[PDB]
C-alpha cells in the first residue's frame, strides 16, 4: 500500500488546490446582504473544514510515505533507462469488457433504429 | 441586398465588347456562371409592370414613389383584360455568374433593336437591411466596376430602419430603365 | 469494368464504367467528378469511343489533384488552380504548366 | 381475437399495398436513372449503392433487420406520398385561385424564387430517398466499426466517442474524444465531431479545421491515428503546464522535416 | 520545514493576506493584485513541488518493490470489475421496467 | 374510431420517445464506461 500511499498522497494535494479554488470561488459570489441569505456563510464554514482535513491527512501520507521501509535509494539517474493472478484479471476484465460492447453495439442499433422511424413521422 | 448601376460603353469598344470585357473579368475572378437572366418592364396609363427570371412565377407592379405589389404570373392577363401601353418596353438580357455566395449579372438593355447601354446587378445572397451589409457591396465592386465607380444607390433603401424583401430589387430596375430610356 | 486511372490502384476512386441493362446507354461514376465533367465524359462515352482515351489522359490529372489537396488538407493551405500573376512572361511559371 | 374478417381484410390491404410499393420501385428503376444503376428482374430489385453493397428490395409473395427499418421506413414514405395527393396542404385557404400548395402562393407575391428555391418544390422519387437511407445506415455502420476497431487495437491514447440521441432520416451526428488513459480531465484537446451523412463523412476539429473524409474507412482509420499521434504530443505540453515546465514548444506538423 | 509545512505556510499566507485583524485603508487595487500573484504563485510552486516528491517517491518504489505496483493494478481491476457488472445490472433493471411498460402499452 | 385510433397512436409514440430516451441516458453512461483502460 506503499505506492498507494504515494498515489492517494499527490490526490490529496490536487484536492487542496481545488479546495482552495472552489473556497476563493464561494467568496467571490459572496453579496453582503442588503436578503438574509445566510447559507452562503453555511456553505463557507463547512467547505473551509474539509481544507483543515486534508492538510492532517497529507502531513500523515507524508510521514508515511517517507518513512523509508527499509530503502537504500538509488538516485533517479539510472532509473530512467536509456503475477499471473495480474494476467487472469486482466483476462476476466478484457472479456466483462468486450460483452459490455456487445451490449453497447446493441443498444446503439436501437437507438438509431427507434429515431429513424419516429423522426420520419413523429 | 442587390444593387444594380449603369455601366457606360467607354468607347473604346463596343457595347457587346464592353459586355465582353466584363464578362472576361469576372470570369477572371474565378466565379462560376450559371443560367441566363433576363428583366423586361412596361408602362401603362402611370404604371410599371415588370418580370424576373430570378422570380419566374411572380410579375411585379410598381407605381413610381408609391405601392409596388408582387403577384402571380397570371397578373399580365389581368392587365389584359383590363383595356380601360405604349410600346416603350425595355429587356435586359444577359448571363448570370455565381461567386461565393454572390451573384452577379451583366446585361445589354434593349429598347426596340437598339441596346442603350450596359446595365449590371449585383446581389449579395445571405443578407438583410442594407444600411448593415452595403460596405461588403461596395467592396466587391470596388474590385469589378470601381473602376468606373459604384454609387450606393441602397439609399433607394437605406432611409428605412429595418426590412429587405426582393421588391426594391425591381425598383432599383425600374430607376434605371427610366434612366436609359432617356439619354441616347 | 471498373477501370483504374492511376497505378497504385485504389478501388475507391478508379473509376466505373456501368450499362444500364435496360437501356444500354454507359452510366459512370467516379465518386466526385464536378457533376458536369461526368456528364460531359458520359455523353461522349455513349456517342462513339474511340473516346475512352482522352478523356483517361484528363481524369489522370484529375485524380492527381484531388490526391494533392486532400493530401495538403491537414496543414494550413489554400489551394488552387491558377494565380492572376503579372509576370508570366520571362519568369519560369510559363515554362512549367 | 379481433373478428375473423377482420383479419382477412386486413391481410389483403397489406397485400395489395406492399404490391403498390414494389410498382412504383419498379417504375422508378426503369425510371430517372440513378447515379448508381439497379437491377430489376421479376420481384427482386437489386441495387449497388457504394461498391462491394449489394441492397436487394424484394417482394415476398406467398402461395434484414438494418434493412427492416429500412421497409417501415419506405412503408410512411409511400404514404406520405398518397398523404401529399389529398391533404390540407393543396387546400386554399382564401376562397381563390385553384389547390396550389399553399406554398406556390407565396411563391409569388412574396418575390420568392430563384433557380434554387423554386426547384426546392420538387419530387426526388422514391427509390432514390431509400438508396439514402440504406447507404446512411450502411455508413454508419463503417464508421461505428472502424472507430471501435481501432479503439479495440491501441490502448494507448483512449479513442473515447459519443453518439447523439437525435438521428435523422438523412445525416447522423457523433462525437469522439481522444483522451490519455488517467489524464482526462487536464488533457483535452484533439476533440471531433464527425457528421456522417450519405456518402461523406464531414469531420469539424476542435482547433478549427474542417475535414471531408472520403466514404472509405481507410481514411478514417488514418484520419484517427493522425490525431492520435497528434494527442500525444499535445499531452506532453498540457501535462508540462499541468505543473512544473516551461515549453519551447512544437510544431504540430512538421518537427523538423 | 520538510514539505508539507511549507505548503501549510503558503496556503496560511494566501489567505491571511486580507483577514489578519486591522484597520482597511483604501485598497488602491494595485497593491491587491500584486500581492495575490506573489502568494498564489508561491502556492502552486510548492503545490508542483510536493507533488513531484511523491511521483518520485513512486517511481522509486516501482524500480523497487514491484510487487506493490502489481498488486496496485489487482486492486484497481477488481474495483472496475465490480464497478462493471453494478453499471449492467442496473441497466438490466431498467431494461426490465420499459419492457414490461411497452407490451403494457401494446397489451391495452 | 379515427379519434380511438389516433388517441392509442399518439399514446404509443410518447411510450417510445420516452424510452428512446431513458435509453439514450443509459448509453451515455456505458459510453463513459466501455472507455477507459482495458490494459488487462
Amino acid at each position: 500500500n506503499t505506492a498507494s500511499l504515494c498515489r492517494i498522497g499527490q490526490e490529496t494535494v490536487q484536492d487542496i488546490v481545488y479546495r482552495t479554488m472552489e473556497i476563493f470561488q464561494l467568496l467571490r459570489n459572496m453579496q453582503l446582504p442588503n436578503g438574509t441569505y445566510q447559507d452562503r456563510l453555511t456553505k463557507l464554514q463547512d467547505n473551509l473544514r474539509q481544507l483543515s482535513v486534508l492538510f492532517r491527512k497529507l502531513r500523515l501520507v507524508y510521514d508515511k510515505c517517507n518513512e523509508n521501509c527499509g530503502g537504500m535509494d538509488p538516485i533517479p539517474v539510472e532509473q530512467l533507462i536509456p503475477r499471473r493472478e495480474i494476467a487472469e484479471v486482466n483476462k476476466k476484465l478484457k472479456q466483462k469488457n468486450q460483452q459490455l460492447k456487445q451490449i453497447m453495439d446493441q443498444l446503439r442499433n436501437l437507438i438509431w433504429d427507434i429515431n429513424a422511424m419516429l423522426a420520419m413521422r413523429n | 441586398v442587390t444593387c444594380v448601376s449603369q455601366m457606360p460603353v467607354a468607347e473604346g469598344k463596343s457595347v457587346q465588347q464592353t459586355v465582353e470585357l466584363l464578362t472576361r473579368k469576372l470570369e477572371m475572378l474565378g466565379a462560376e456562371k450559371q443560367g441566363t437572366f433576363c428583366v423586361d418592364c412596361e408602362t401603362y396609363h402611370l404604371m410599371y409592370v415588370m418580370h424576373n427570371s430570378e422570380y419566374p412565377l411572380s410579375c411585379f407592379a410598381l407605381f413610381e414613389n408609391g405601392p409596388c405589389l408582387i403577384a402571380d404570373t397570371n397578373f399580365d392577363v389581368l392587365m389584359v383584360k383590363l383595356k380601360g401601353a405604349k410600346a416603350s418596353k425595355i429587356e435586359t438580357r444577359g448571363t448570370r455568374y455565381q461567386y461565393c455566395d454572390f451573384l452577379v449579372k451583366v446585361g445589354t438593355v434593349t429598347m426596340g433593336p437598339s441596346a442603350r447601354g450596359i446595365s449590371v446587378e449585383v446581389e449579395y445572397g445571405p443578407c438583410v437591411v442594407a444600411s448593415d451589409c452595403w460596405s461588403l457591396l461596395l467592396e466587391f465592386l470596388q474590385s469589378f466596376l470601381g473602376s468606373h465607380t459604384p454609387g450606393a444607390p441602397a439609399v433607394f433603401g437605406n432611409r428605412h430602419d429595418a426590412v429587405y424583401g426582393p421588391a426594391d430589387t425591381m425598383v432599383q430596375y425600374m430607376e434605371l430603365f427610366n434612366k436609359i430610356r432617356k439619354q441616347q | 469494368l471498373v477501370v483504374p486511372i492511376l497505378e497504385p490502384c485504389g478501388n475507391s476512386e478508379c473509376l466505373h464504367i456501368f450499362v444500364d441493362l435496360h437501356s444500354g446507354m454507359f452510366q459512370l461514376m467516379l465518386y466526385g467528378l464536378d457533376q458536369a465533367t461526368l456528364d460531359d465524359m458520359e455523353k461522349s462515352v455513349n456517342d462513339d469511343m474511340k473516346r475512352i482515351i482522352p478523356w483517361i489522359q484528363q481524369l489522370k490529372f484529375w485524380l492527381g489533384q484531388q490526391r494533392c489537396k486532400q493530401s495538403i488538407k491537414h496543414l494550413p493551405t489554400i489551394s488552387s488552380e491558377t494565380l492572376q500573376l503579372s509576370n508570366y512572361s520571362t519568369h519560369p511559371i510559363g515554362n512549367l504548366s | 381475437g379481433s373478428p375473423h374478417w377482420q383479419t382477412k381484410l386486413e391481410a389483403a390491404q397489406n397485400v395489395l399495398l406492399c404490391k403498390e410499393i414494389f410498382a412504383q420501385l419498379s417504375r422508378e428503376a426503369v425510371q430517372i436513372k440513378s447515379q448508381v444503376p439497379h437491377i430489376v428482374v421479376k420481384n427482386q430489385i437489386i441495387s449497388q449503392p457504394f461498391p462491394s453493397l449489394q441492397l436487394s428490395i424484394s417482394l415476398c409473395h406467398s402461395s434484414e433487420d438494418h434493412l427492416y427499418v429500412l421497409e417501415h421506413n419506405l412503408h410512411l414514405l409511400i404514404r406520405e406520398f398518397h398523404k401529399q395527393t389529398l391533404s390540407s396542404i393543396m387546400m386554399p385557404h382564401p376562397a381563390s385561385a385553384p389547390f396550389g400548395h399553399k406554398r406556390m402562393r407565396l411563391s409569388g407575391p412574396q418575390a420568392f424564387d430563384k433557380n434554387e428555391i423554386n426547384s426546392l418544390q420538387s419530387s426526388e422519387g422514391l427509390l432514390e430517398k431509400i438508396i439514402k437511407q440504406a447507404k446512411h445506415i450502411f455508413l454508419r455502420s463503417r464508421a461505428a466499426a472502424t472507430i471501435d476497431s481501432l479503439a479495440s487495437r491501441i490502448e494507448d491514447p483512449q479513442i473515447q466517442a459519443h453518439w447523439s440521441n437525435i438521428n435523422d432520416v438523412y445525416e447522423s451526428s457523433v462525437k469522439v474524444l481522444i483522451t490519455s488513459q488517467g489524464y482526462e480531465q487536464i488533457c483535452k484537446s484533439i476533440q471531433l465531431q464527425l457528421n456522417i451523412g450519405v456518402e461523406q463523412i464531414r469531420v469539424v476539429h476542435r482547433d478549427g479545421r474542417v475535414i471531408t473524409l472520403s466514404y472509405q474507412e481507410q481514411e478514417l482509420q488514418d484520419f484517427l491515428l493522425s490525431q492520435m499521434s497528434q494527442h500525444q504530443v499535445h499531452a506532453v505540453q498540457q501535462l508540462a503546464k499541468v505543473m512544473g515546465w516551461q515549453v519551447l514548444s512544437f510544431s504540430n506538423h512538421v518537427g523538423l522535416g | 520545514s520538510t514539505l508539507v509545512d511549507e505548503l501549510e505556510s503558503s496556503f496560511e499566507a494566501c489567505f491571511a493576506s486580507l483577514v489578519s485583524q486591522d484597520y482597511v485603508n483604501g485598497t488602491d487595487q494595485e497593491e491587491i493584485r500584486t500581492g495575490v500573484d506573489q502568494c498564489i504563485q508561491k502556492f502552486l510552486d510548492i503545490a508542483r513541488q510536493t507533488e513531484c516528491f511523491f511521483l518520485q517517491k513512486r517511481l522509486q518504489l516501482s524500480v523497487q518493490k514491484p510487487e506493490q505496483v502489481i498488486k496496485e493494478d489487482v486492486s484497481e481491476l477488481r474495483n472496475e470489475l465490480q464497478r462493471k457488472d453494478a453499471l449492467v445490472q442496473k441497466h438490466l433493471t431498467k431494461l426490465r421496467h420499459w419492457q414490461q411498460v411497452l407490451e403494457d402499452i401494446n397489451v391495452q | 374510431r379515427n379519434q380511438q385510433l389516433r388517441t392509442l397512436q399518439e399514446e404509443c409514440d410518447r411510450k417510445l420517445i420516452t424510452l428512446r430516451d431513458e435509453i439514450s441516458i443509459d448509453l451515455y453512461e456505458l459510453e463513459e464506461e466501455y472507455y477507459s483502460s482495458s490494459s488487462s
